[PDB]
């Protein structure tokens, strides 16, 4: 729903998204030692940890902070 | 076999480094056109930096091979400590022999006496002592795998006090430099001496500006292609292999004692 889509410096975005893909998924993709990027938006249910990277998934509104 | 072709990759580049930082230490402790002259100090505690910096690409190899981390917590702590700590000095190394340079060229006018050592050794125990005090504080501050708990403030902070302020203290100390001797034939020691460091700061900045800019890109919110990153990641570590062939190059009493 109404989650965090962008999270960085210079302000925190927090958006809703069409309805079918209601639930928000944080994906955690890890490059080097000190770069873990997250990918923050909204799935129907949750996607797929493909490379095997932690992807916390939500149902909630505002969970992936 | 890419795991294969990586590892030997990353031990030739390892055996490199350590070779090229070797030869140079004992040249500097050695001969005589660079053991009597004390500046080369500098260059000799560089090259150690750079040498002991080959604790830090094993582990990361180790990571990229395995996909995982596999030495503990407080191992990834120390590890990702020590792993700025030694860019960060390496750098404001860069900057203490320009800085030490523009004094010099500075306090000739109110003369000095030989006690040159002592002012060398002195820099030397003061940029390790600004790099370990300038990068653990944001640190500390802020299955298995080695992560940073970040705000995305520590990003910033690390490439500031580690990149963008160094190279812009450098660059306001090379144009007073070059001021200074607009205002007021053959080479001598001081220039050759002047002229490696100059190619030796150029390779630097070229080395490690793509991965700091980046960096300060995924801070700032960009998304960066991955291998690209990691090999801008990588490429430092080569500038550090790089840098002996920068003094053997360019300078040739160095290239003769590493013949001897």
């Amino acid at each position: 729903l109404t989650c965090v889509t962008k999270n960085t410096i210079f302000g925190i975005t927090t958006e809703n998204c069409p309805a079918g893909q209601n639930l928000c998924f944080k994906r955690w993709h890890y490059v080097i030692p000190r770069y873990t990027e997250i990918t923050r938006g909204c799935a129907a249910t949750c996607p797929i940890p493909e490379n095997y990277d932690s992807i916390h998934c939500c149902k909630t509104d505002k969970c992936n902070e | 076999q890419v795991t294969l072709t990586l590892v030997c990759l990353a031990g030739l580049l390892m055996l490199l480094t350590v070779f090229g930082n070797v030869l140079v230490i004992i040249a500097v402790f050695t001969s005589r056109a660079l053991k009597a002259p004390q500046n080369l100090f500098l260059v000799s505690l560089a090259s150690a930096d750079i040498l002991v910096a080959t604790l830090v690409i094993p582990f990361s190899l180790a990571n990229e091979v395995m996909g995982y981390w596999y030495f503990g917590k407080a191992w990834c702590e120390i590890y990702l400590a020590l792993d700025v700590l030694f860019c960060t000095s390496s750098i404001v190394h860069l900057c203490a022999i320009s800085l030490d340079r523009y004094w010099s060229i500075t306090q000739a006018i109110e003369y000095n006496l030989k006690r040159t050592p002592r002012r060398i050794k002195a820099i030397i125990i003061t940029v390790w002592v600004i790099s370990a005090v300038i990068s653990f504080p944001p640190l500390i501050s802020i299955e298995p795998r080695c992560e940073i708990n970040d705000q995305k403030w520590y990003v910033i902070s690390s490439c500031i006090g580690s990149f963008f302020a160094p190279c812009l203290i450098m660059i306001l100390v090379y144009v007073r430099i070059y001021q200074i001797a607009k205002r007021r034939g053959r080479q001598n020691r001081e220039k050759r001496f002047t002229f490696v460091l100059a190619v030796v700061i150029g390779v630097f900045v070229v080395c490690w500006f793509p991965f700091f800019f980046t960096y300060t890109l995924t801070a700032v919110g960009c998304s960066v292609p991955r291998t690209l990153f990691k090999f801008f990641f990588w490429f430092g570590y080569c500038n550090s292999s790089l840098n002996p062939v920068i003094y053997t190059i360019f300078n040739h009493d160095f290239r003769r004692a590493f013949k001897k």
